[PDB]
């Protein structure tokens, strides 16, 4: 539903 | 939230959501008191009746954020959490008493036109403007109805008194807490729900022109029932604690 | 912060949301 968010966090 | 609208872009740069890292989900709501410092429901973070006792490493703060499920590139910040704090009187067995939390940010984030921290409310601000008919804005990207939204949404609603607020329930009402909403008489409606639980209540004083949160969204038995009002965490009445926890940890 | 609850995108620019006016409204008192 959600969109990834950066590897880094 | 139910019933009410799409934030305007910028509204409200304090808002921030509570993300679960896995499964990635929205957690809660909170704000952004400083660069450093988030608040937020205590029983977002613990409630054993669900099973529910989250760690730092287990949630991630966004803020800036407008959209619900996209990575706003360039315009929202991730923050990992350095420390959680609950209040220690915090009543998860039976009323949801002292619904507060502070979360510590690893690092500083930086304020923009989308991040901006909210003032914490003083004695003669609270007294000034938290009565009863006084309309508080709350925000949230929690559920519409008792799906989900695709950009946060805001809703204002009427502080209400103290003896309506005690009689809509049976649970025992403490002064730590104050309700919000419509009468079934006043047409007019909205209201909190699941998702929208550590989002703020704000009001704007007429006095410096500057908004306060004087709320915590903290409960509700369903969502904008007839009869039926949300309640808050009184955020004024819990400040010595917030300061203590600030000057020693911050 | 000296100037926290001060919108960069409202008050900062001394622009107005689209709803505040009904909370100031409510100010009755
Ligand atoms: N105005 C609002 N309404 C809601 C309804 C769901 C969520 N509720 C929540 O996040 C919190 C988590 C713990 C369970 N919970 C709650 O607010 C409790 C009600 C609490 C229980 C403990 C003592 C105070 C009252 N669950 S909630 O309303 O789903 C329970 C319920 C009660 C009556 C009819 C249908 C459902 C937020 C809001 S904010
Ligand atoms: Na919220
Ligand atoms: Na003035």
């Amino acid at each position: 539903d959600f969109e990834e968010i950066p590897e880094e966090y | 939230i139910v019933e009410g609208s799409d934030a305007e872009i910028g509204m409200s740069p304090w808002q921030v959501m509570l993300f679960r890292k896995s499964p990635q989900e929205l957690l809660c709501g909170a704000s952004l008191i400083s660069d450093r410092w988030v608040l937020t429901a205590a029983h977002c973070l613990l409630y054993p009746p669900w099973d529910k006792n989250f760690t730092e490493n287990d949630l991630l703060v966004r803020i800036g954020k407008h959209s619900r499920t996209r990575y706003e590139r360039n315009i929202e910040k991730i923050s990992m959490l350095e420390k959680i704090y609950i209040h220690p009187r915090y009543n998860w067995r039976e009323n949801l008493d002292r619904d507060i939390a502070l979360m510590k940010l690893k690092k500083p984030v930086a304020f923009s036109d989308y991040i901006h921290p909210v003032c914490l409310p003083d004695r003669e601000t609270a007294a000034s403007l938290l009565q009863a008919g006084y309309k508080g804005r709350v925000t949230g990207w929690g559920n519409l109805k008792e799906g989900q939204p695709s950009v946060l949404q805001v809703v204002n609603l009427p502080i209400v008194e103290r003896p309506v607020c005690k009689d809509s329930t049976r649970i025992r009402i403490t002064d730590n807490m104050f309700c919000a909403g419509y009468k079934p008489d006043e047409g007019k409606r909205g209201d909190a729900c699941e998702g929208d639980s550590g989002g703020p209540f704000v009001m704007k004083s007429p006095f410096n022109n500057r908004w306060y949160q004087m709320g915590i969204v903290s409960w509700g038995e369903g969502c904008d029932r007839d009869g039926k009002y949300g309640f808050y965490t009184h955020v004024f009445r819990l400040k010595k604690w917030i300061q203590k926890v600030i000057d020693q940890f911050g | 912060e000296a100037d926290c609850g001060l919108r960069p995108l409202f008050e900062k620019k001394s622009l107005e949301d689209k709803t505040e006016r009904e909370l100031l409204e409510s100010y009755i008192d």
